[PDB]
């Protein structure tokens, strides 16, 4: 009965407090609603309460009021007893707690959840006082808890028919230019009536495609006057004592402004306007710089001008004048700068350096978004751009406190997709790769700088492609160069920049044409000691990269006749290396198997030879060391199998895979088989054992024949999971390709293995799977298939009727044209018997009989077609095999079909005589 | 004596929040969802080079008709952990709402995004879960619960911002 007692209860940790309290609480709530809230809306009134305790009341009256406080909510409980005497009482302490500018702001905040969970149902013509109160509040005392409060509602509940057609939308636009608008209000007062702004532009812009002359008009009108009022406050000023203030008052403003640009319509956005606003953005750039040389403070530097640069990358259609284009650089040089905190932690951890440059890392700096605005300048802008940043890199070249920004929007620029061109850019691009090959020559080079003209240069080669006569000899020179400088040093972070840029310069060059097939090789050695001396630390997706790297290396890969050895082998030992490490990074596992395929396209049955004990011994390894934990889930092991099914799967297409890689899998796949039990791991060793027989030659297959049946009665036996049994179909399949005349004295053991696991098993796609491997026994060997299941028996009851049953009702339910095929002609099969034995089953789903059920059934297939499995493809369509079996039919196999066409309806009969 | 943080594990059902506090408490890895009523506080011991850190992690439930009171546990948190499966991208839509009610009741306090169960198919979110952390300053992780890929860099990262020494490491 103590409310007091049950919220201090509540929050212990202990599952038994806890429960129980939570239970009382909800019984006497439900026994007297009216005593629980108003004790709820107490304690959280009362100041001389603990916070938490406080802040758990509001946040119970949250929860209690979604349950009984009016039906209309989802999950109303009926007995409710609150009545309007308690109603009117907490809503007058949550309107007291959400704008007391004492209360701590977590029970600000409860209070304010507390109200948008009421107005999700009362508001507003059940509580015309909230908005009463918040817009007095607004507009009488500038009440920023009032701001908050209403910026939080339109976020949840308001929706789009209340601020149109209600009074919401003009009675807040009105009330945010007047706050806005009288310079009395405080600089915070301001920042919260612009969110209340973007809130308001977010309501107008989720709807789009109007159709109300009475919303266009209201729209136009707020849009010429919000964009009026963001001039007149961007050309107002500040006494720069609040600075921190000023920039989130900037950062607001300009995401009001890239809001309405980027999702609105042109026409309310006049292009005047797009001119004056570049020109003020130019100089809040400026005005952000000289702020910057007085750590939160910088990151709300760094966060104000990205909303800047996403302004003028809105804006960039626009013409930049040169003073203005040489003003964007040189504040965006300062911005781009390298925090002193990322230079450490990048000297120190070159993983860091590697997720950012490679795009994978978690952080959206300025830099990202000076990235964006460079790459969607215009080809004049751009061009015109160039220039400058050319000219100002040489102008900087001693200048290393800023040279490494000027590379980085250099290579910005030079990710534009539009061709850079002009009138004397010849000059300048010849300056800039000078000035690039000096800094690769120079010593002494911060690290970082060297890795930027690293990177920089595959940029410019391949931007410049077109308009350097000299670029096979210079892309020769820097390349090796890079490599070179990546040899000589023991920083990492220079071997993965070098690294990176080399796969940029695979990226547009073919250097397996320019370079020549020696000096081909030596970079291939020289990337793959770079590889080899990174890996020792890599981490982070470090590894991915390093992946993507080694691909690209061995993507050009000589000649068989003229490849080195020693190059492929340690090309094999890297990928592998690489990958085994760091296991379960699904993206160095998915670059290894692209990685394993390109270095297996260039094979051939000599050399697969060699391929065989270079690369399975590495997999037994594994595969024995997994024997002890019973081939249990692992990565690892996943890895290995999904190698081996890779290796296996590129077959040499000159003929049969060697014996010697038979020899090789035969034991631990059987092993594995025979005992493993996750899905993962039973699914992939069967892609690779199926493959395996269907592949090995016959004569050396023929002793092993009963561990492989061995192995597939226990692949499909009871102690293994029907989803893992699923993959069955392709086992049989290459058994029987396989054996084609061994499988004979064994087959009953198929039939009998295949038919108890079709009837043990729920599973529906384990169904279907059963009942294609079924299928291809009976269209292998009708006659054998159905002397097995009509003469065993399971629990003393015949097979055939209870297979029938489930046959005919998977069929029903079976969908996918794929499989429709197979059943097609297996029940043509059986039909072509002409054997009393099946027709005389009766069959329902009225009793009919089997082989009237099978032509009726096929018949309803055919009035649909009117309009994965792959066992028995034959590129073949179902009409063609329908109209040759009502052909094969009407050629008077048995005289049934007559009597039951006329005893099937008229309308199925027109059917099949105008279908044929 | 002993350091202690309180966690909360948010996200919506299925997203294996119990699967990955179960690995870190025995090591062990069910297969069988199963739903969570309430909250299950578990003490999950992690030692490092600076001595011992131990959470306290709180696995709400992810469903709303079973996460009776679920505001009600944020209260003097220190930190959280939004899990959303990759495989479902309801939940990744749905992760701004679980971001919101955090910082709510315990606002600036450290929330690591972690993506769970990379290894189900192929990602069906792709790069869209950088969107929402890089306004926010929260850090995405793709995390798993049956291969371990990133299973221990949530709580390093968490250990590394509440001790104050980003040299720490586990051990
Ligand atoms: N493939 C895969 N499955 C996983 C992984 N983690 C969990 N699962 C499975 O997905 C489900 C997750 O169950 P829970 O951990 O209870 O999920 P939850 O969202 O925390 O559930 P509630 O606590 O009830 O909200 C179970 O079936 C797990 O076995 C993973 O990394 N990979
Ligand atoms: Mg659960």
């Amino acid at each position: 009965m103590d409310i007091n007692e049950l919220i201090i209860g509540a929050q212990s940790a202990d599952k038994h407090t806890r429960e129980v309290a939570e239970t009382q609480l909800l019984q006497w709530c439900d026994s007297d609603a009216s005593q629980v809230f108003k004790a709820l809306a107490n304690v959280a009134l009362q100041h001389e309460a603990s916070l938490e305790s406080r802040q758990f009341a509001l946040l119970s009256l949250r929860k209690l009021i979604t349950m009984y406080w009016s039906p209309g909510f989802e999950s109303y409980r009926s007995t409710s007893n609150v009545e309007i005497d308690v109603k009117d009482f907490i809503r007058e302490v949550l309107l007291k707690l959400c704008l007391n500018d004492n209360e701590n702001t977590k029970i600000k905040n409860g209070a304010s959840y507390c109200i948008v969970q009421i107005s999700a149902v009362d508001f507003p013509d059940q509580w015309p006082q909230l908005l009463t109160v918040i817009y007095d509040a607004i507009s009488h005392q500038h009440s920023l808890n009032a701001m908050s409060l209403l910026n939080e509602i339109y976020d949840d509940v308001v929706s789009e028919e209340m601020f149109f057609e209600g009074g919401i939308g003009l009675a807040t636009m009105e009330i945010v230019f007047k706050v806005l608008n009288t310079e009395t209000s405080t600089l915070i007062a301001k920042i919260a009536a612009l969110k209340l702004l973007k809130a308001c532009l977010l309501q107008m812009s989720s709807h789009n495609e109007y159709d109300e002359a009475s919303r266009k008009s209201f729209v136009s009108q707020c849009l010429a006057t919000s964009l009026q009022i963001l001039g007149q406050l961007l050309t107002l000023n500040f006494g720069n004592v609040d600075v921190i203030s000023q920039l989130k008052f900037k950062s607001i403003i300009y995401e009001n402004l890239v809001f309405i640009k980027n999702d609105f319509s042109r026409k309310h956005f006049s292009s005047e306007l797009q001119k004056q606003f570049k020109i003020m953005a130019i100089q809040d750039l400026e005005n952000v710089t000289h702020i910057n040389a007085n750590e939160p403070l910088l990151e709300t530097v760094h966060d104000c001008s990205i909303y800047i640069v996403e302004f003028l990358t809105s804006v960039c259609t626009l013409q930049f004048s040169v003073e203005e284009m040489n003003k964007i650089i040189t504040s965006l040089t300062i911005l781009c700068q390298l925090s002193s905190e990322t230079r450490e932690i990048w000297t120190s951890d070159f993983n860091t350096f590697v997720s950012k440059e490679t795009g994978l890392a978690a952080s959206y700096n300025v830099r990202d978004q000076a990235n964006e605005f460079f790459t969607s300048l215009p080809n004049p802008q751009l061009s015109l751009i160039f220039k400058v940043v050319s000219n100002d890199i040489e102008h900087s070249t001693c200048n290393y406190s800023t040279l490494e920004s000027l590379l980085y929007l250099l290579q910005c620029i030079l990710l534009n997709d539009d061709e850079i061109t002009g009138e004397n850019i010849d000059q300048s691009l010849q300056i800039l790769i000078k000035t690039l090959e000096n800094i690769l020559v120079s010593q002494e080079i911060p690290e970082l700088i060297l890795a930027r003209a690293i990177l920089t240069i595959p940029r410019v080669l391949d931007k410049f492609i077109d308009a350097l006569p000299d670029i096979k000899p210079l892309t020769s020179a820097f390349l090796a160069k890079s490599l070179n400088l990546a040899l000589k040093s023991d920083k990492e972070l220079i071997k993965s920049a070098t690294l990176i840029a080399f796969t940029y310069y695979c990226y547009f060059a073919e250097l397996d044409s320019v370079l020549g097939p020696e000096v081909c090789s030596e970079t291939q050695e020289k990337v793959i000691r770079i590889i080899n001396q990174v890996s020792s630390d890599a981490e982070e997706d470090t590894n991915g990269a390093l992946m993507e790297v080694l691909s690209q290396v061995i993507s050009y890969n000589p000649k068989e006749p003229h490849s080195r050895k020693e190059i492929l082998q340690a090309e094999f030992h890297l990928v592998f290396t690489i990958s085994s490490e760091d296991p379960a990074n699904v993206q160095v596992v998915v670059q290894s198997q692209e990685c394993l395929e390109k270095l297996l396209d260039n094979i051939n049955m000599d050399n697969y030879k060699n391929y065989i004990e270079l690369c399975l011994p590495s997999f037994i390894n594994v595969l024995d060391s997994n024997n002890a934990n019973n081939y249990r889930y692992s990565p690892l092991l996943s890895l290995v199998l999904e190698f081996i099914t890779v290796f296996l799967k590129k077959k040499p297409n000159d003929g049969f895979l060697p014996d010697e890689i038979n020899q090789y899998l035969f034991e631990p796949l059987a092993k594995v088989l025979a005992f493993s039990t996750e899905d993962e791991t039973l699914q992939l060793a069967t892609e690779a054992f199926s493959y395996l027989i269907f592949n090995t030659d016959t004569r050396a297959m023929e002793p092993r024949l009963m561990d492989i049946m061995k192995v597939l009665e226990r692949l499909l036996s009871l102690e293994v999971s029907d989803s893992a049994a699923m993959n069955v179909g392709p086992l049989v399949v290459a058994i029987f390709t396989r054996f084609s005349k061994e499988i004979q004295p064994l087959i009953g053991r198929i039939l009998e293995a295949v038919v108890v696991r079709l009837i043990k098993t729920q599973n529906i796609s384990t169904e279907q799977n059963l009942l294609s491997v079924l299928c291809f026994l009976t269209c292998n060997d009708p006659k054998q298939t159905v002397d097995f299941l009509s003469s065993f028996q399971i629990d003393n009851t015949d097979a055939l009727t209870l297979v029938m049953r489930k046959w005919i009702e998977a069929f029903e339910v079976i969908r996918g044209e794929k499989r429709i095929k197979e059943n097609i002609v297996a029940l043509s099969n059986l039909f072509f018997l002409n054997d009393k034995r099946l027709q005389k089953v009766v069959v329902n789903g009225v009793q009919v009989p089997l082989y009237t059920k099978i032509i009726k059934l096929f018949v309803s297939e055919l009035s649909f077609q009117s309009k994965i499995t792959g066992l028995m493809d034959v590129k073949e369509s179902v009409v063609q095999l329908l109209v040759r079996f009502f052909k094969e039919v009407a050629s008077k196999d048995v005289s049934g079909f007559h009597c039951i066409y006329e005893t099937l309806s008229d309308s199925e009969r027109k059917v099949l005589s105008e279908a044929l | 004596e002993v350091p202690t943080f309180k966690l909360v594990l948010v996200g919506d059902g299925g997203t294996g929040k119990t699967t990955f506090v179960k690995r870190h408490l025995t090591g062990e890895f069910e297969k069988k969802y199963i739903a969570t009523i309430g909250v299950e506080v578990h003490p999950l011991s992690f030692y490092t080079n600076f001595g011992e850190i131990k959470f306290d992690v709180w696995d709400t439930a992810g469903l709303e008709k079973f996460g009776g009171l679920r505001d009600g546990y944020y209260i003097n948190a220190q930190c959280a952990i939004i899990m959303f499966d990759v495989t479902s991208r309801i939940t990744y839509k749905n992760v701004p709402n679980w971001h919101r009610d955090l910082v709510r009741v315990c606002e600036n306090i450290p929330i690591v995004l972690c993506g769970n169960k990379v290894d189900v198919k192929e990602r069906k979110v792709k790069a869209k879960t950088i969107t929402f952390h890089r306004k926010k300053n929260l850090q995405y992780y793709d995390i798993s619960a049956k291969s371990n890929y990133n299973f221990e860099k949530p709580f390093l990262w968490l250990a590394r911002k509440l001790a104050g020494n980003p040299q720490l490491e586990f051990v």
